[PDB]
RNA sequence: CUCUAACUAUAAAAAUCUCUCUUCUC
RNA sequence: GAAUCUGGUCAAACUUGGUCAUUUAGAGGAACUAAAAGUCGUAACAAGGUUUCCGUAGGUGAACCUGCGGAAGGAUCAUUA
RNA sequence: AGGGGAUCGAAGAUGAUCAGAUACCGUCGUAGUCUUAACCAUAAACUAUGCCGACUAGGGAUCGGGUGGUGUUUUUCUUAUGACCCACUCGGCACCUUACGAGAAAUCAAAGUCUUUGGGUUCUGGGGGGAGUAUGGUCGCAAGGCUGAAACUUAAAGGAAUUG
RNA sequence: CGGUAAUUCCAGCUCCAGUAGCGUAUAUUAAAGUUGUUGCAGUUAAAAAGCUCGUAGUUGAACUUUGGGUCUGGUUGUCCGGUCCGACUUUAUGUCGCGCACUGGUUUUCAACCGGAUCUUUCCUUCUGGCUAACCUGUACUCCUUGUGGGUGCAGGCGAACCAGGACUUUUACUUUGAAAAAAUUAGAGUGUUCAAAGCAGGCGAAAGCUCGAAUAUAUUAGCAUGGAAUAAUGGAAUAGGACG
RNA sequence: GGAUAGUGGCCUACCAUGGUUUCAACGGGUAACGGGGAAUAAGGGUUCGAUUCCGGAGAGGGAGCCUGAGAAACGGCUACCA
């Protein structure tokens, strides 16, 4: 039993299985193949710049029925577009079309959450200081 | 095709083990079989066996005393220091206070404690306990 | 119970007895069973043959039991050991059989199932007595060297 | 090797700064200098009464043997006057508790000295570098035939 | 501790559905 | 003994086209996801109302059907009645 | 490509049934069905169980073979056969009980001897889709095969098994 | 969760965990026996190339000196001799006690377990020379109680106690030990940085100079010497082209 | 033979046909300077090591250089491309 080799120099054939099944695991491959930098426009890092170019309501899934709250952002390290979500009650009015926002990812590690469509960010900062501050008032835009 | 001789001794032994006969026969009946039963014997494992002649590797004829739970090779004779051995112990030995695994080394086929106490280490066969 | 060409798993074999000396009925010595076989074997018979011949027409048990050596190993002894052993010659007289079915007819494509089955076999051999030191390794093997040596 | 009278290129072949004397009332043919190289190796006889140059020879040309000895198999005697070594060992990867059957193939030096077939196993020695190759030389041959010293069945 | 026998033959169409999903402790 | 300068010499570099990698627009072309009160039928899950499913080949608003070979994942483990 | 050309029968021509049936029902009827040379390389090419090994549990029966019967009918007054019954076994397809184990169970005498983890062994798969897809090869006359992703997207898909 | 009673929304109040730190995001490890060498699953869930031959790789049958007899160095625990310790309190012993708290003979039978010498038909390579270590030596035989209690001595002659000119040479892998792995980190010696992170300092005087240090292992892969000969691989002597004299 | 502080197809000249490979060559990729180490932790192990220590490498991209023991140096030069 055990169809893997067993000999006492009969590994060539083993590490080459796991130097070749490593594959099967797709984090194995996203780190290997880079993908992280080529493709997926938010580079891997964990937050990068962009400017708000338009605003959009997009509703839930299924078992939820409430329209959030996203805007287009254009990530100025690449020019790539794509959505993001600003979680809180008061923040759409606090977008300031073409405005400069520090953009994170929505922690789900590369994929939608919840109940939202095609989603994969967080708004954390806003024109400089950080929205959040300004939902429970702590510092505010200078309006620049 | 036969490859280990010995693993398919106590392959044996431990199958009729299980099923609890009082003996055992086992079909290739080489030298390393032979010593791992001195061994057997001496450690207080087993009874007395027999061996048979054929001009032709003989026959193994083994009386189980019951004492046995599980004879078990290991086939791939890893190569072991005499620091790594304890390791051993505690992935097949049942518990450190007995057990005994069996490796043969230039000294010959013995229980790893008649190694250490030897102070010396060869390559490994397998385990009782 | 390996046997490679098929899935067979039979053991029916034969089993020598206990005593390598001679049993003690027997009568005839050494000697002159030596010269019994080598009379059989400049009749031109396969040592096997003449062993077969020996025990039937014979109390010859085992050559090697009574003349303390076996067949093969005595035909060397004078000088009279045919080239090739008669186990390799024998599969190569059945390949030219095979051959020569297969050029006769075409559509016997498991005919060429047993071709290649069968040279596979002349390749273990061959690799083998290669091995052994008994053919020297300048020997090949295609089809027409058979057609030669066997015929 | 330089096959049948090594005098043979463009150029003479002489063992440097060793004068044949033709004031000698000797007519003895040539003064071959010959030296043994060491570490328990015996030169072989062909060496001191040979005719041949061979600068790279260690017992009779320029390089002197030092540093490192070894031991391999030839694996291939087509390239002339020098021949190739395959070495087979074993390496253990530690994360499989194994070891490991690879070769490694280095280039030597053969003296005419030398007598060598395919799969020959050969004693080979450190030297100077001699080419891009050839960094080592070989010393003698143990197993001059491996099983073939007897081939005839002539009883 | 003595038994081995009987047996039958329809087929006509039927297509579909947007709901709420709710909680278990001496 | 400088200038100039015979030769070669390493050769950066420039033109010229070939050749390749990567980005890169792109008329137009062909798809997939999520969106589940769009439309047509109802293919499937039971014998899904023609057993399913598979390979093959033609056709067919769509589903799919069809012919030939298969398999039980079937609805038969079963006729010395 | 070539020989055949009955029957059957994908295309198709057709008459039913139904609101719709160029579906199933029934007629005819090409390709194809037989095949000679040459391709084709897949199939639910599934026992959905790779091979070679040894050991473990009871039971019949069954095929090929051989062993021993004062075995029985055969009859060739007679043996010899054969053919049968008995007893044993070798090998083969399988089968019945059981759990002694082992499994997610359904079950399996191997799917066991596997955490008490190790007889030797080649190849496979790492959630579902996207997809056996794209792409580049490669084989091909072609139909097509072998090879073979990623982006993207989702929290289930799914296996056995429960009672309704 | 929320669709008019929200234990989740959003505030207020009660609080719970965290604490000068804590919360987010992106990567990573363990959890992960979800990469399975240790240690995966493959009748159905993911998956055994249709089957077969077959190069390379991998795996490989069993078989060739094992037992005693003796002697010893030991390292352990076995009686304890002495040294002496707790019951007895300011001080001490006979006595009871842990039946030696610190040290030996080990024939106390005991058991070992490591070697070492050895008799095995038992090689542990042996010569060519030192050097002779040494005493079968053997020369004066004697310092001496007949008595081997004890030795200078000088040609044969023990070499194995160590040296040295070769000649021999089956080799491996393995393994033990030692040599190398700078440092720094790791491990950990000691050391009142006010503790500790640390750091490699400090402690004692009487302050009159007198001293402690800066401990120790690890690293396995390549390489070198090394004790071992079980495991596994390899060579023989087949045309004797063989071994010795 | 030249050349080099000195070997060497280092370069030349005359020849010879070779060398490496499924035990992974060569090519491609490396958001790779290699290591000492770091993180992680039953054991086996996985990932990171631009960065205090070691080496090696560069001074915009290539080249060429005198001086000097030691330079192909760049807070030294000669030139082109930017
Ligand atoms: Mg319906
Ligand atoms: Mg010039
Ligand atoms: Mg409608
Ligand atoms: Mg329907
Ligand atoms: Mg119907
Ligand atoms: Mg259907
Ligand atoms: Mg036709
Ligand atoms: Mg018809
Ligand atoms: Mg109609
Ligand atoms: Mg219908
Ligand atoms: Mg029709
Ligand atoms: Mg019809
Ligand atoms: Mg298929
Ligand atoms: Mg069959
Ligand atoms: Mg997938
Ligand atoms: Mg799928
Ligand atoms: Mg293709
Ligand atoms: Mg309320
Ligand atoms: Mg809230
Ligand atoms: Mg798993
Ligand atoms: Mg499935
Ligand atoms: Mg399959
Ligand atoms: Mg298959
Ligand atoms: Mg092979
Ligand atoms: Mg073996
Ligand atoms: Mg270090
Ligand atoms: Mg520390
Ligand atoms: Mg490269
Ligand atoms: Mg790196
Ligand atoms: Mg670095
Ligand atoms: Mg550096
Ligand atoms: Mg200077
Ligand atoms: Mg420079
Ligand atoms: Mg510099
Ligand atoms: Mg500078
Ligand atoms: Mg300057």
């Amino acid at each position: 039993g055990k169809g893997k080799p067993r000999g006492l120099n009969s590994a060539r054939k083993l590490r080459v299985h796991r130097r070749n099944n490593r594959w099967a695991e797709t984090t194995y491959k996203k780190r290997l193949l880079g993908t992280a930098f080529k493709s997926s426009p938010f580079g891997g890092s964990s937050h990068a710049k962009g400017i708000v170019l338009e605003k959009i309501g997009i509703e839930s899934k299924q078992p939820n029925s409430a329209i959030r709250k996203c805007v287009r952002v254009q990530l100025i390290k690449n020019g790539k577009k794509v959505t993001a979500f600003v979680p809180n009650d008061g923040c759409l009015n606090f977008v300031d079309e073409n405005d400069e926002v520090l953009l994170a990812g929505f922690g789900r590690k590369g994929k939608a959450k919840g109940d939202i469509p095609g989603v994969r960010f967080k708004v954390v900062k806003v024109s400089g200081v950080s929205l959040l501050a300004l939902w429970k008032e702590k510092k505010e835009k200078p309006r620049s | 095709t036969r490859t280990s001789v010995l693993a398919d001794a106590l392959n044996a032994i431990n199958n009729a083990e299980k099923t609890g006969k009082r003996q055992v026969l086992i079909r290739p009946s080489s030298k390393v079989i032979i010593k791992f039963l001195q061994v057997m014997q001496k450690h207080g494992y087993i009874g007395e066996f027999e061996y048979i002649d054929d001009h032709r590797s003989g026959k193994i004829v083994v009386q189980l005393n019951g004492r046995l739970n599980k004879c078990g090779v290991i086939s791939p004779r890893f190569n072991v220091k005499i620091a790594d051995v304890e390791k051993w112990t505690a992935n097949l030995l049942p518990a450190r206070q007995f057990g005994y695994v069996i490796l043969t080394t230039s000294a010959g086929i013995m229980d790893h404690e008649e190694a250490h106490r030897k102070h010396v280490s060869g390559k490994i066969l397998g385990f009782v306990y | 119970m390996g046997r490679m060409h098929s899935k067979g798993k039979g053991m029916s074999s034969s089993a020598i007895p206990y005593s390598r000396n001679a049993p003690a009925w027997f009568k005839g010595s050494s000697d002159g069973v030596v010269e019994q076989i080598i009379k059989y074997a400049r009749k031109g018979l396969t040592p096997s043959q003449i062993g077969v011949l020996l025990r039937d027409a014979h109390g010859v048990t085992q050559a090697k039991v009574i003349t303390g050596n076996k067949i093969l190993r005595i035909l060397k002894s004078n000088g009279l050991a045919p080239e090739i052993p008669e186990d390799l010659y024998f599969l190569i007289k059945k390949a030219v059989s095979v051959r020569k079915h297969l050029e006769r007819n075409r559509k016997d494509k498991d005919a060429k199932f047993r071709l290649i089955l069968i040279e596979s076999r002349i390749h273990r051999l061959a690799r083998y007595y290669r091995t052994v030191s008994v053919l020297p390794p300048n020997w090949k093997y295609e089809s027409a060297t058979a057609s030669a040596l066997v015929n | 090797s330089t096959e049948l009278t090594v005098q043979s290129e463009r150029a003479f072949q002489k063992q440097p700064h060793i004068f044949t004397n033709p004031k000698a009332k000797a007519n003895r043919k040539t003064k071959r200098w010959y030296k043994n190289v060491g570490l328990g190796f015996k030169t072989p006889k062909t060496a001191i009464e040979g005719s041949y140059i061979d600068k790279k020879c260690p017992f009779t040309g320029l390089v002197s043997i030092r540093g490192k000895i070894l031991t391999g198999t030839v694996v291939s005697t087509r390239m002339h006057r020098t021949i190739v070594i395959r070495r087979d060992y074993l390496h253990y990867v530690p994360k499989y508790n194994r070891y490991e059957k690879r070769h490694k193939n280095v280039p030597a030096h053969v003296s005419p000295a030398f007598r060598v077939q395919v799969g020959d196993i050969v004693t080979v020695g450190q030297c100077r570098p001699i080419s891009k190759t050839v960094r080592f030389n070989v010393l003698k041959v143990a197993s001059a035939t491996g099983k073939a010293n007897k081939q005839f069945a002539k009883f």
